[PDB]
């Protein structure tokens, strides 16, 4: 019965790597005029582009 | 203990006093007491910042008594230690080597050694022959020989 | 009949506690504390000797109080408030 119910398909990250990409998930799905707010559906689209500071 | 109590309401005339009893002027006693406005919070114990600035600033005034008679150094300890109800004097000890590495990066620090650049001009340079801070200082281990002969 | 007081009680605890609370308000934007937070830990700690029928509010009372106030302050702020209140404001809650 397990091969018939699926498709059965087809057939270590660093620390400082995940946080970066959490990071840039906010500057590109966040307007950056309330980020005084927080720290001090817009995922359904295209990202936006930010900058390196 | 003095040193044992947490948050501590200290006034604006308690540094004064504590400091005057060990003859300083009042340059150096204006500058330890701004120190304490600005680091307000973000403290443990009030007693070990005041305590830690006093006994370091007393060695580079008194720079010139102490390698003339050794028994000014081991006169200077047990004076701070009534004052703090302490009988332990490896807490005197544990409190000037916390205080100074805080204050081993600022301005005030700087001119008062000069008065009373060798070694921050080989950490900027990135120098491997730079004075590390592992071993005991030269004039500190000659006050500690001289201290067990009397 | 029973009316507790407020006889040796820690009073350099209760102005660490208070610096520190609004110290963190200012900074991250959060409702400011007044004089009136400062004297609703005292009826809190009086409320909690007279559920014990003693006349005098000790050092447990005290603990007690603070927390109250606390946890009520940081869960009514934000999320990213109260993710970082609560790790500053642990050793006041967290008695010994």
């Amino acid at each position: 019965i397990k091969l018939f119910l699926s498709t059965d398909d087809n057939l270590d990250l660093s620390i400082i790597s995940k946080y970066l990409l959490i990071a840039s998930y906010i500057c590109s799905y966040l307007e950056p005029r309330y980020d005084a707010s927080i720290f001090s559906n817009p995922r359904y689209l295209q990202p936006s582009l930010f900058a390196i500071e | 203990s003095l040193l044992v109590k947490k948050y501590c309401k200290m006034t604006t005339e308690e540094i004064i006093r504590l400091c005057n009893d060990f003859e300083l002027p009042r340059e150096v006693a204006y500058k330890i007491v701004d120190e304490y406005n600005i680091n307000a919070s973000r403290l443990v114990c009030p007693w070990q910042l005041v305590c830690g600035l006093v006994l370091n600033c007393t060695f580079i005034v008194f720079n010139e008594r102490r390698r003339k008679d050794p028994r000014i150094d081991h006169f200077i300890v047990s004076k701070m230690c009534s004052l703090m109800l302490t009988s332990k004097v490896d807490d005197v000890i544990e409190c000037v080597k916390l205080v100074k590495e805080l204050i081993i990066g600022e301005k005030w620090f700087r001119d008062l050694q000069i008065r009373y650049y060798d070694e921050i001009i080989f950490r900027k340079l990135g120098s491997m022959l730079q004075t590390t801070n592992i071993l005991v200082t030269d004039d500190q281990y000659n006050i500690w020989k001289k201290r067990i002969e009397m | 009949k029973i009316y507790p007081k407020l006889h040796q009680m820690d009073m350099d605890k209760v102005s660490r506690v208070y610096a520190d609370l609004r110290r963190e308000s200012i900074s991250t934007g959060s409702f400011p504390i007044t004089v009136r937070h400062l004297e609703s830990i005292l009826r809190i700690a009086e409320s909690f000797a007279k559920m014990r029928l003693s006349e005098f509010v000790s050092s447990y009372d005290l603990d007690r109080a603070i927390k109250v106030v606390v946890d009520s302050f940081v869960d009514a702020q934000k999320v990213s408030v109260r993710r970082q209140l609560r790790r500053s404001f642990a050793i006041y809650t967290l008695g010994h």
